[PDB]
């Protein structure tokens, strides 16, 4: 669409995409507001608007937040607080032909500046002069739009560039537009940390014996924490235990008597043990041995 | 015409599985025995108020009622929440349409969303703007009312409509008869089997025995006396009490002045 | 729809003046420029002339510049394209084009011109 | 100005054989080229737009390649209607002079 | 415009406190590297401010000084009252250092 | 430090066309936007134009504006002003400006163009 009257698409109840925006190449600015420019593509938005123009390049400078150009008075502009990725790419070689292309145009006059997100579609000649123009063309009255000249020996300065400008809106409300996760793959048997639909928590994952009703997603414990998970991609129960943990008992004889000391982890098999995370290796340090031979369960 | 609830129409409250616990919740319910409205349709579909949860029970055998309209105005003026169920397919849209006030059919749209011999039962409730519907379908052999038997109604779906729902209305073809109850806030112990299926439930405020239930936490009761809840005497009348001077204060000579 | 009809390409003298029609219809005709294509005989295609949406402003291919010229009328929704000077060479079926080159690029009929 | 030129001297393939004719420029013309197909007594119709994205109205078949000088047509399976004549135009000079051309055939 | 004020609009990873990156190296926004060269999705880090006379208050240039204070049981050097000659043996309220 | 060279004037018949080079050295030429300053004879100063740092935002007195054009060079570091439909009036002693009113204000020596 013309910059003037610029066409506004709404998204939503949809996973955006934003990477594969970031991927695509051509894109000679991606300027985000507001928003970060990366890793904030997962954050939820009630709703996006993608706003659409073509316009030159200096007009592309000039489409910015708190910027002021004759683009940005009269035809499309920027609210400071709005958080929004402004996309240009070049477009000379489709927004271009022989003796200029009137495709594209732009308002040179208009009686006030434009408020935000706000468009005027008005062809009303400009009444710059005290006579009205009565809507004809008259002295100090011209066409409020020009049409801008676009071709393929003009310079780059002057090349048409094709512009999207997202805007990100967050309210009281569902913020259905989204960003995806890779989502990793299963680990079982082994401690890890699991996201599981956004629960998050610490332990091993088994095997479930234990079937869930259809809807239901996750099994209950006293803590209201979690004591089983379904998995999202496969639906099978995945049981949820914690991570080996016990108390540290040093079991000391007077150190008038010796230095010597023996250990007593609490509630843990002996295999465990080796994997204790003391900072030293072959050395007692912490621990008075994790691969000694005097080890009774 | 009226009906009792007859322990119907309890919904599971969240998505957690519990096996062999009960379990007490307080979100909006169904309350036991509820004089439930009748409306008739053989040979009536007026507008009635959502009041956040609406239970409806549909004895048709042969599947006359095809959806319901929830809206604030429900008159096109704002977008007007819409399901229809035709064939295998049920159509949900945000968008504003005109309606009759008895709808009639022979035998702009932000969301879009696509999917007697028996009793169809449905809970309507509107929070944070998410439309929550839980559906059970039960065999029924009795014609005349609901059966005095416990089911357990389980989501269907959660739509992200986000619009206020004051008054919901239902749309029939034409050439069936729908109970609505009013859901109201209520504490509820849920009896959950080794499966997870709620098997049965306890409305606390129903009677003594009931907060007696809640309060031990089981179903049985054992012999003795036990303390409850406080009783509370309710106030009948509001008084309010102030000077009868009708004298205004000169705020306006302070803001007004015209040399401070 | 974009519809493009040729017309007024007939048989002429070598030196007669000839002018082509080229008919504009299911679109704005004021707003879109014109441009004029000729194909000769068991030839490649020839652009002969453009004209602008204005049609204040326009370019003359350089074998038949100063020979051949192009007008339009905004209100009769026609690009005329007059061509003075006729060769043997010239001959070839012209095709009237609308945004040559571009997405909105429509081609019209043609008429057939001969000259001999 | 750009002078076009056809690179195959002939071009005869049979029905449901994947075809390709090639377009190169005299001087770089960047992405400013046009590709046609113009059938005997039928106006010419522009398969591809800027030489590498596809017109609306044309089939999936017909491909848009190659990038400066250098442009490719591709058509992935032949039919009936698409053996005809076809050419390519530079609209990056106001002087134009089309593709040469060949004609694909059954 | 005064190109003078520079603003870094890229980096790869939030700052730590109290530290100072002067790097002028090319942002890989896009998945093909930038090399060292303008690409695209490939951007410099730093982007000046437009500084205008005119512009509005929001946009405006401000002069920032930043003082960081440390309370420790050190020698105290930056103290900034008036000593008065000590008093013993009787109890006082005192200030040392601080 | 910063020093200032104007290079390009000279006597000229009305209506003739004079560039003057502006040339820069001791700076990053491209971070400063560059002004121009005539001094006509027996007169007080009169600003003639002002370039950008980037140099797309080009202003130009009224009587200035479609008879002088401002331009710069990055990589040859100079500025220049081009003189069209010269007059008598136009005569004065013009003198690059960079950063005028503020702390990075610079001078140049300034060449005499007689018209």
């Amino acid at each position: 669409a013309s910059v003037y009257a610029w066409n506004r698409k709404r998204i939503s109840n949809c996973v955006a995409d934003y990477s594969v925006l970031y991927n695509s190449a051509s894109f000679s600015t991606f300027k985000c507001y507001g928003v970060s420019p990366t890793k904030l593509n997962d954050l939820c938005f009630t709703n996006v608007y993608a706003d659409s123009f073509v316009i030159r390049g200096d007009e592309v400078r000039q489409i910015a937040p708190g910027q002021t150009g004759k683009i940005a008075d009269y035809n499309y502009k920027l609210p400071d607080d709005f958080t929004g990725c402004v996309i240009a790419w070049n477009s000379n070689n489709l927004d271009s032909k022989v003796g200029g292309n009137y495709n594209y145009l732009y308002r040179l006059f208009r009686k006030s500046n434009l408020k935000p997100f706000e468009r005027d579609i008005s062809t009303e000649i400009y009444q710059a002069g005290s006579t009205p123009c009565n809507g004809v063309e008259g002295f100090n009255c011209y066409f409020p739009l020009q049409s801008y000249g676009f071709q393929p020996t003009n310079g780059v300065g002057y090349q048409p560039y094709r512009v999207v400008v997202l805007s990100f809106e967050l309210l009281h409300a569902p913020a259905t537009v989204c960003g995806p996760k890779k989502s990793t793959n299963l680990v079982k048997n082994k401690c890890v940390n699991f996201n599981f639909n956004g629960l998050t928590g610490t332990g091993v994952l088994t095997e479930s014996n234990k079937k869930f009703l259809p809807f239901q997603q996750f099994g209950r414990d006293i803590a209201d924490t979690t004591d089983a998970v379904r998995d999202p991609q496969t639906l099978e129960i995945l049981d949820i235990t914690p991570c080996s943990f016990g108390g540290v008992s040093v079991i000391t004889p007077g150190t008038n008597t010796s230095n010597q000391v023996a250990v007593l982890y609490q509630d843990v098999n002996c295999t465990e043990v080796p994997v204790a995370i003391h900072a030293d290796q072959l050395t007692p340090t912490w621990r008075v041995y994790s691969t000694g031979s005097n080890v009774f369960q | 015409a009226y009906t009792n609830s007859f322990t119907r129409g309890v919904y599971y409250p969240d998505k957690v599985f519990r096996s062999s616990v009960l379990h007490s919740t307080q979100d909006l319910f169904l309350p036991f025995f509820s004089n439930v409205t009748w409306f008739h349709a053989i040979h009536d579909n007026p507008v009635l108020p959502f009041n956040d949860g609406v239970y409806f029970a549909s004895t048709e055998k042969s599947n006359i009622i095809r959806g319901w309209i929830f809206g604030t105005t429900l008159d096109s003026k704002t977008q007007s929440l819409l399901i229809v169920n035709n064939a295998t397919n049920v159509v949900i849209k945000v968008c504003e349409f005109q309606f009759c006030n008895d709808p009639f059919l022979g035998v702009n749209c932000t969301f879009e969303y696509v999917s007697f011999k028996n009793l169809r039962e449905f809970v309507f409730k509107n929070i944070d703007g998410y439309f929550k519907i839980y559906s059970k379908h039960t065999p029924i052999n009795l014609v005349r009312d609901l059966p005095q038997g416990f089911s357990a109604l389980e989501p269907l779906v959660d739509l992200p409509i986000g619009i206020n729902i004051t008054r919901f209305q239902t749309l029939l073809a034409l050439h069936a008869a729908y109970y609505v109850g009013y859901l109201q806030p209520r504490t509820f112990l849920l009896k959950y089997n080794e499966n997870g299926t709620i098997t049965d439930a306890v409305d606390c405020a129903l009677d003594p025995l009931s907060e007696t239930k809640c309060t031990l936490k089981s179903f049985t009761v054992e012999k003795g006396i036990y303390q409850t809840s406080n009783f509370r005497v309710q106030p009948t009348e509001s008084i309010v009490r102030f000077p009868n001077i009708t004298n205004l204060c000169p705020f306006g000579e302070v803001f007004n002045a015209t040399r401070f | 729809e974009v519809q493009l009809v040729e017309s007024g390409g007939g048989l002429v003298q070598p030196g007669g003046s000839l002018r082509l029609s080229c008919t504009a219809s299911g679109f704005t005709f004021s707003n879109y420029g014109f441009h004029w294509v000729r194909q000769a005989p068991g030839k490649g295609l020839e652009w002969v002339t453009i004209i602008s949406y204005d049609g204040i402003t326009k370019h003359y291919a350089d074998s038949v510049k100063d020979r051949f010229t192009v007008s339009r009328d905004n209100s009769k929704t026609m690009v005329y394209l007059q061509m003075n000077n006729l060769k043997l060479d010239d001959t070839a079926v012209y095709y009237c084009a609308r945004d040559l080159g571009t997405y909105d690029d429509s081609w019209g009929q043609g008429v057939l011109v001969t000259v001999s | 100005d750009i002078q076009m030129t056809q690179s195959p001297s002939a071009l005869s393939a049979s029905v449901g054989d994947r075809v390709t004719i090639s377009c190169r420029a005299s001087q770089n013309i960047d992405g400013f080229l046009a590709w046609y197909q113009q059938k005997p007594g039928k106006a010419p119709k522009l398969l591809i737009y800027a030489a590498s994205r596809l017109q609306s109205g044309i089939p999936s078949r017909f491909s848009g390649s190659g990038s400066g000088t250098d442009f490719t047509l591709t058509i992935s399976s032949l039919q009936p209607e698409d053996f005809a004549a076809y050419y390519c135009q530079q609209v990056y000079s106001a002087p134009l002079t089309f593709g040469g051309g060949t004609k694909v055939e059954f």
